[PDB]
């Protein structure tokens, strides 16, 4: 389990980082979108009602 | 010796840099979840 | 004012009418016998549209419209202010299009090339003649043709379409729309593929048609070829217009009701018309 | 944000429609100037540069590198119809036709024109010859259609002019390019496939008549055709529709 | 009769063309498939080989899941009857969630939940195919015009299904997955926004759909006309201009008064086609978000009498 | 049940790891999206009812 | 039966495993989705009724 | 024969391991189906 | 009758084995879909009535 | 000889192909017998 | 065989690493399923 | 006669095996029809 | 995290910087428009209400 | 490795400048967030 | 580092002029924002 470094002798580093970077951005946006969509976790609305702004 | 023309010592160094950035990204994420969970738990 | 290679191509001949009476170039344009006809018909029709604007009382180009004669006049003549001007402009437009197609034939003969271009333009003319002449003649009046306005000829399309419900359900409409979408998709692919070969990555040698086949075999597993793509582009557009004119020559002459109800012949086939379930059963 | 206008009736839809007019004007300028890389600057009827060059300025040169060490083409650049144009103007004024000073098909003018291209064969990506006779190409056969080999070749005068000997094929495209036709003189000429009509019992050439096959330009190698020879052969045959159908 | 070069009268077939390996990973490229005589009457006869790499696996498997998800919903909608499935194939539809849920993902699988699952598979499949379209050009050292032209069509695709429904605040604004279903959506989209004909960008988008049809009929007829002079090989005409390119240019010079080059006509072609979906995306994105009635907006902008 | 290591003598390691990685990503999201669709397992809505939120 | 090992001498092992892997997953996804559609076996809804989650 | 290039000895090694995975896959399936039938029988 | 092995001197075993496998699975799923549609053999809905799960 | 097999190669191959075929039918008969007891269609 | 050229030394070393990650991934999934079952069972 | 490359011996043994299969197929067909006729006769 | 300088021995600086510029600008414009939509955080409306400019 | 052509010192030279801009860009961002949270907290 | 060919003396000279224009444009913007803020502040 301490030989995972050998994955870099198989996959090209230039391709893994691009594949990983695209995936992490779209995963972060996807989860942030779900939280905003649900009114229970929409933090912009939570503060709006907490401080009686609208 | 490989599929990508990378020597074993080159792979040893590259993986060590990668896992360093992965612990850093993971540790910051754990703080984010821990702060959000205390603020407003989802369970 | 000639292209650097144009001197050896300007020779006398290949004229259907005349031969030297109207065998010359005015600037870059070739003035044939039908160039004289095209200019006269193009110019008269334009000034009539300008004149119809003052009868209409507007100068905004997007509001100018020439309406066909009302449905009460049937298939005969009409007063100029009502729909007579439309009939002159339609004649002028019909004369200008056929002269333009005939003038292209003289250019093909003088350059010694094939007649694919004038043949393809006649498909546009036949689609236009279907909407203003053939279909109104069948239906019985000139008032079914579209008016000559920038935004009012869209009102004719919208009003005619909704006479038969949602026009999407015309089966020949669906075939024609498919050809139009395929033609634009193939045009984007054809322009991009040739440009990428002529303009490679950077500091690279210009690619070859062997790279053009290889790219599309790697991508979608097949390549129609350099000759095939040009035959396809011509045939997609001619097919798109053919089924365009087909869907309107059958609307209001053979089919009169909603186009949605047509598709019930399939859903009411005897061997599955009574099976319960689904959307229609 | 429906009905929000910065001024008058100029809302976000007006900003979009007006921004497109500006973008389209810039695009039409770009697309037109990218099409002035051949045939410019404009000449007079005799060869001198014209006094009018048009609203659109010439673009800046671009270099095309050629795929097999064939050099660098830069456009737009110096241009010349590198050949003896044999024409005499029918009028002093401009815009009038130019009459040939002799036989038009041989002299290479009018619909029988040809361009002085590179006098080398066209190469595929492997560097070989793109066009070569079928008996030299290995593994090529007539997969479908009437094999037009051994059929007589009939001209536009309904007289036989020869019979087909071989088919020149485009190796990477895998399509027939020319028909090699042997004449009664014993020599061979190339006829482009687009100009022939292969019927069930003959090949009909509507362009040329019978007593013009001996005038088709010949090729300097029995198994190799160059761009200069292709342009002379294709230009000569298709020029017979006008100068050789009387 | 006269040969119009629309069908190949003679077919010649030789060794299978395996393509050129500029930088291509030759392992991923498959073997040459069959030869079609029927396709040979019109173009090339050779099918394959096809490059199926890493983005090919992601796109084909995601595209399979999108296609298979909609199919199973249609079998459920048919009551698992093969005859009813055949009968009502053009009437079945997978619909987005009801407008009561807005953009929330808490809709039951029968009320717009499978739509979100199928939509995710389509999102991955289409975008991965754009990456594959980009990477296939790169391995051959070619320009990226195909990738960026495809991005124009993806723009309208993302506006219809993702961007605008986010801006309108509900997934119910998006397009249902069906044959007659997405035609009804198109018809009803115009009626809700007041005669989409008066959208200036729908009008422009149509100008380039007709312009593409006009341009490909012109270009396709021009090349077949000068194909007798070796005009079909446009790539070698660019390198060394021949009599085909000069006659093609001089036809439109004498007809229209202006012409193009052999390379510049393909810049007209690519730019005319990308504006069909580039302009369409803006007109669709402006409908409801900025304008909720295009006939009334038209009346205030000329275009229509008061 | 041990000679499975020979499978890497037949199957390209790069293709196998990519296909397996694609499969798990698509499978994981589909199951997570199913649980959100079912109102009895939507963990965002479950907490909203439990903690008296929107 | 003991001679079934010769199928691999006919069929490419690489092609058979790809075709079989896509086959089984779509077969398994189909069967789960049929049980999910039928109210008698929708285990997500069966548990909700049992534990009063709706 | 030998379309795939595998020898007779190599085919036996491939098939023997292939069946090992097949039987392992079905054994999980049998336990899974047995668990479901005890839980909610369909017959 | 005991001479049917000669069919394999006519037909390629690879195209027959592929075509047969496609045919049989398509035939089998078609029959299973005919039985699901007919409500007197819908074993999913038959079991619901028998154990009164609905 | 279209497929390029020998005469004994077809004999060997067909022997296995029938071996699988009778294996498939044996399961099919048992499957059809089990259903007929549960719910006959005749 | 011999489709990829990986030796037995390479195949054993590849399988040993891959199967190591399989149990690491399977263990995390098992804990997650056990955690969810305690919180909210589905059977 | 030609047209395919067969011979007199090749066509005769091809017919012998094929026709035997034709009777085998009709052997099942007669039995199936007979059972159906006993069950639900159409005449 | 001291060897991160070696990422530039993998990725071209020209492509990274342009990609970040597009990403960073689009991200900021997205967040600014997201705030401008929400009436609670719309700083142009807040000033009008605070200073009674309507 | 070394797929970009930059030498070891060049990557050190480039990174030191990139990190300087990154901290300079982040320092303004933190002050920008600090001002906004004081004026109108979102938590 | 020769992506464009500037010889580290043109780049210093070019960057000095760019920053001179950059500070001037920022200076006018600051005055404008201070003028608008005193006119009617947005905070
Ligand atoms: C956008 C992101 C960029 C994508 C393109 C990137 C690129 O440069 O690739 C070049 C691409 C390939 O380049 P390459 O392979 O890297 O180059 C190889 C060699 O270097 C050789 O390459 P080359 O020489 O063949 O390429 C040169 C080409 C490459 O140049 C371009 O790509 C131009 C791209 C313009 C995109 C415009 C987007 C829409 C804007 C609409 C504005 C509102 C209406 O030059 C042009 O095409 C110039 C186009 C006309 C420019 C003049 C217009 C002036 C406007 C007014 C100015 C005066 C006032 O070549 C193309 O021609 C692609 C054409 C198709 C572009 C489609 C863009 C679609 C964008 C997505 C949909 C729209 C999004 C939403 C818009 C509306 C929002 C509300
Ligand atoms: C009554 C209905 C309305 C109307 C309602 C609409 C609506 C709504 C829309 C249009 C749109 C358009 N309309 Mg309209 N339209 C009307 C009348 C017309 C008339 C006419 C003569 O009356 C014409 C010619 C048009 C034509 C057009 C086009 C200009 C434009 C579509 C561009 C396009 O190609 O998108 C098709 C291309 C795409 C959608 C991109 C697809 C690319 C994706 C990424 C590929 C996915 C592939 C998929 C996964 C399948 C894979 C299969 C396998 C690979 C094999 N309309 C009337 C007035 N119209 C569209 C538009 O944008 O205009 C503003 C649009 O949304
Ligand atoms: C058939 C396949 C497609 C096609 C092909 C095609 N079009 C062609 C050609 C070809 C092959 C030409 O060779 C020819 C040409 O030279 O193009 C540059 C042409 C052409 N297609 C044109 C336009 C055009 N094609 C269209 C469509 C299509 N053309 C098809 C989709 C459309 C659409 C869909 O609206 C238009 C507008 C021109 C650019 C040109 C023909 C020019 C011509 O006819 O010149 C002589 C006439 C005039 C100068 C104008 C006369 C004006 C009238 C006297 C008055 C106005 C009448 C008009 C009806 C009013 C309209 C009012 C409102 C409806 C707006
Ligand atoms: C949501 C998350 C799903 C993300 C994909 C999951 C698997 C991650 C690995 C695939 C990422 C990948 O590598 O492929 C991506 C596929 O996107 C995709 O499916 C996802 C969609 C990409 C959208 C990008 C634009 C969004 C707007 C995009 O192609 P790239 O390789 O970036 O192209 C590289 C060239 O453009 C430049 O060199
Ligand atoms: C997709 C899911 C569909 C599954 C149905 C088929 C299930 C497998 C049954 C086939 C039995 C063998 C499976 C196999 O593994 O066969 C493989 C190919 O399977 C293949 O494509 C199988 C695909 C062929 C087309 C399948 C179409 C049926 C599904 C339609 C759904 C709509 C290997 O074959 P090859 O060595 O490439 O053949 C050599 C060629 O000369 C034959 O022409
Ligand atoms: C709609 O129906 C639903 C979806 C609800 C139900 C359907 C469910 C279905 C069909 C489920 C199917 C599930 C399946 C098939 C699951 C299979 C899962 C598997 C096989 C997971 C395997 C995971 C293995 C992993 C993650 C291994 C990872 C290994 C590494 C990360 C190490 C890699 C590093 C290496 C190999 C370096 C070695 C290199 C050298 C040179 C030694
Ligand atoms: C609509 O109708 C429904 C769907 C309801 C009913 C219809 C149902 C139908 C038609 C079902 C059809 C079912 C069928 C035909 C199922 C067949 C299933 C099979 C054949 C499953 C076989 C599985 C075998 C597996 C998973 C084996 C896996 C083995 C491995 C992963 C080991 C890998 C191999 C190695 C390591 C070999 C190594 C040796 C060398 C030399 C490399
Ligand atoms: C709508 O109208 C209705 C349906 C109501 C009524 C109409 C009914 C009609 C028109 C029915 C028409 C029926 C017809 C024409 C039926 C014909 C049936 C025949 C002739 C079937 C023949 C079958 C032959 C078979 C199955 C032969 C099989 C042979 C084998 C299995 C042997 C395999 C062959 C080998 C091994 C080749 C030997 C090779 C070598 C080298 C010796
Ligand atoms: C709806 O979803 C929302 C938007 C609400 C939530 C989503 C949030 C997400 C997904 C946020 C994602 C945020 C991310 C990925 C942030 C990452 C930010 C980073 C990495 C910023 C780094 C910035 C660094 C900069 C700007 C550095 C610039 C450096 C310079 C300006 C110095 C110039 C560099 C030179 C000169 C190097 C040149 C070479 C030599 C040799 C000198
Ligand atoms: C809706 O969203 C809102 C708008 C509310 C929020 C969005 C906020 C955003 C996107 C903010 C972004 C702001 C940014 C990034 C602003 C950047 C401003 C910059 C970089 C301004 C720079 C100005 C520099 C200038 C004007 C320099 C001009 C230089 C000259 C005029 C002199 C030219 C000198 C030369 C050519 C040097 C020649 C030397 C040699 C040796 C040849
Ligand atoms: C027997 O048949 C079988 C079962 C074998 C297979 C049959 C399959 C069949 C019958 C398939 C039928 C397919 C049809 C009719 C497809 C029609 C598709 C159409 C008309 C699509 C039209 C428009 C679709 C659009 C514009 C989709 C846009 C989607 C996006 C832009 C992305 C969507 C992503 C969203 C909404 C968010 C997803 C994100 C998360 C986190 C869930
Ligand atoms: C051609 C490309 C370049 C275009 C010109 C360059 C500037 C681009 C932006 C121009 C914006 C101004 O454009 C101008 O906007 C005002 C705003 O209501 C319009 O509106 C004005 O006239 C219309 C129509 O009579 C009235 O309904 C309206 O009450 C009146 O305010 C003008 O009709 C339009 O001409
Ligand atoms: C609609 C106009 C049709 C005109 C067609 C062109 C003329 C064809 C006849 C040209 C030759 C006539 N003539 C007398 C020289 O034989
Ligand atoms: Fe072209």
């Amino acid at each position: 389990m301490s030989k995972f470094y050998k994955i870099w002798m198989i996959f090209d580093p230039r391709r893994v980082f691009v594949a990983q970077g695209v995936f992490l951005f779209l995963l972060a946006v996807m989860i942030h979108l779900i939280l905003l969509s649900t009114p229970s976790y929409n933090w912009l609305e939570i503060s709006a009602a907490k401080y009686n702004r609208v | 010796l490989g599929y990508t023309g990378l020597t074993d010592e080159q792979a040893q160094e590259l993986h060590s840099v990668y896992m360093s950035g992965l612990w850093l990204f993971s540790a910051v994420a754990i703080v984010a979840h821990l702060a959000v969970y205390i603020w407003r738990p989802w369970f | 004012a000639l292209l650097s290679f144009e001197r050896k191509y300007r020779v006398p001949g290949g004229t259907l009418v005349g031969g030297n009476l109207f065998d010359f170039w005015v600037g870059p344009f070739y003035v044939g016998f039908f160039g004289v006809a095209t200019f006269f018909f193009a110019a008269l029709g334009i000034i009539l549209i300008a004149w119809s604007a003052v009868l209409q009382g507007t100068w905004n180009p997007q509001l100018i419209s020439v309406y066909p004669p009302a449905l009460e006049y049937g298939l005969g003549g009409a007063p100029l202010a009502k729909g007579g001007l439309w009939q002159i402009i339609t004649i002028c437009a019909t004369g200008a299009f056929v002269s333009w197609a005939l003038r292209e034939v003289e250019i093909c003969r003088k350059l010694g090339i094939g007649y694919h271009i004038p043949f393809a333009f006649a498909f546009a003319i036949l689609a236009y003649l279907t909407l203003v002449l053939f279909r109104p003649v069948m239906m019985g009046a000139w008032g079914y043709a579209f008016p000559y306005g920038i935004w009012t000829h869209l009102d004719w399309v919208s009003n005619t379409g909704y006479t038969y419900g949602n026009f999407h359900y015309n089966p020949a409409h669906m075939i024609a729309i498919t050809f139009f979408f395929t033609n634009a998709l193939a045009l984007a692919l054809h322009g991009a593929l040739v440009l990428s070969a002529a303009n490679p990555e950077k500091g690279k040698e210009m690619r070859t048609p062997d790279h053009e086949d290889t790219f599309f075999r790697d991508l979608v597993g097949y390549s129609i070829g350099t000759l095939g793509i040009h035959r396809l582009g011509l045939l997609l557009s001619l097919s798109a217009v053919f089924f365009s004119a087909l869907c309107m020559i059958i609307t209001g002459t053979i089919w009169f009701d909603q186009w949605v109800d047509w598709w019930q012949w399939w859903v009411k086939l005897p061997w599955w018309a009574n099976i319960p379930g689904g959307i229609n059963g | 944000m429906v009905g929000v206008t910065a001024f008058g009736n100029f809302d976000l839809a007006s900003l979009a429609i007006y921004s497109f007019w500006i973008f389209l004007a810039g695009l039409i300028y770009y697309l037109q100037t990218e099409n002035m890389r051949e045939g410019y600057p404009l000449e007079n009827e005799d060869g001198t540069p014209a006094a009018n060059q048009g609203p659109f300025p010439l673009p800046k040169p671009k270099t095309f590198i050629l795929p097999h060490g064939r050099g660098t083409l830069t456009v737009p650049g110096p241009e010349s119809e590198d050949r003896p144009i044999a024409l005499a103007r029918t009028a002093v004024s401009e815009g009038f036709p130019h009459a040939p000073t002799g036989d038009p098909m041989k002299d290479g003018v009018g619909p029988a024109s040809w361009v002085a291209r590179r006098d080398l064969p066209e190469l595929d990506g492997h560097g070989h010859n793109k066009i070569k006779p079928m008996k030299a190409a290995a593994g090529f056969y007539v997969s479908a259609g009437k094999n037009p080999i051994g059929l007589p070749v009939r001209g536009c005068d309904l007289e036989i002019a020869g019979k087909v000997v071989d088919i020149w094929v485009d190796i990477p495209e895998q399509m027939a390019r020319f028909l090699e036709v042997e004449l009664k003189d014993g020599s061979t000429r190339l006829l482009p496939m687009q100009m022939v009509k292969v019927q069930s019992n003959r090949v009909h050439v509507n362009a040329l008549s019978s007593d013009l096959f001996a005038g088709i330009p010949t090729i300097k190698s029995p198994t190799e055709v160059t761009l200069l020879e292709e342009d002379k052969i294709c230009g000569y045959v298709a020029g017979g529709l006008m100068y050789a159908a009387p | 009769a006269e040969y119009q070069n629309i069908f190949t009268q003679v077919q010649v077939r030789g060794p299978a063309d395996l393509g050129m390996t500029e930088d291509v990973n030759l392992a991923n490229r498959s073997g040459v498939g069959p030869f079609s005589t029927l396709l040979g009457w019109f173009g090339n006869a050779q099918l394959g080989p096809i490059y199926l790499g890493s983005l090919g696996v992601l796109s084909l498997f995601s595209g399979l899941m999108w296609f298979f998800t909609i199919g199973i919903w249609f079998w459920y909608q048919a009551g698992w009857n093969p005859a009813v499935f055949l009968r009502d194939l053009f009437f079945f539809s997978l619909e987005p969630p009801a407008p009561e849920y807005g953009l929330s993902f808490a809709a039951p699988l029968k009320e717009g939940g499978l739509w979100l699952i199928a939509s995710f598979f389509m999102f991955v499949a289409v975008w991965s195919w754009w990456g594959r379209t980009y990477l296939r050009a790169q391995a051959l050292g070619m320009g990226k015009h195909t990738a960026w032209a495809f991005l124009s069509a993806i723009w309208l695709w993302m506006v219809l299904g993702f961007i605008r429904p986010i801006l309108m605040g509900s997934w119910s604004e998006a397009v249902p997955y069906g044959i007659f279903s997405h035609l009804d959506w198109t018809n009803n989209f115009s009626l809700v926004h007041g005669n989409l004909f008066y959208n200036p960008f729908h009008g422009l988008s149509i100008a380039f759909l007709y312009g593409s049809a006009l341009l490909f009929a012109m270009h396709g007829a021009t090349i077949l006309a000068v194909s007798r002079f070796g005009g079909e090989r446009e790539l070698e005409q660019i390198a060394d201009r021949g009599t085909a390119a000069e006659r093609a240019a001089l036809f439109w010079r004498w007809t229209m008064g202006f012409n193009a080059t052999m390379e510049g006509i393909h810049r007209w072609a690519i730019w005319m086609a990308v504006l069909v979906t580039l302009t369409g995306g803006i007109g669709i994105l402006l409908s409801g978000t900025v304008v909720d009635n295009w006939y009334v907006w038209g009346q205030n902008h000329g275009m229509a009498p008061l």
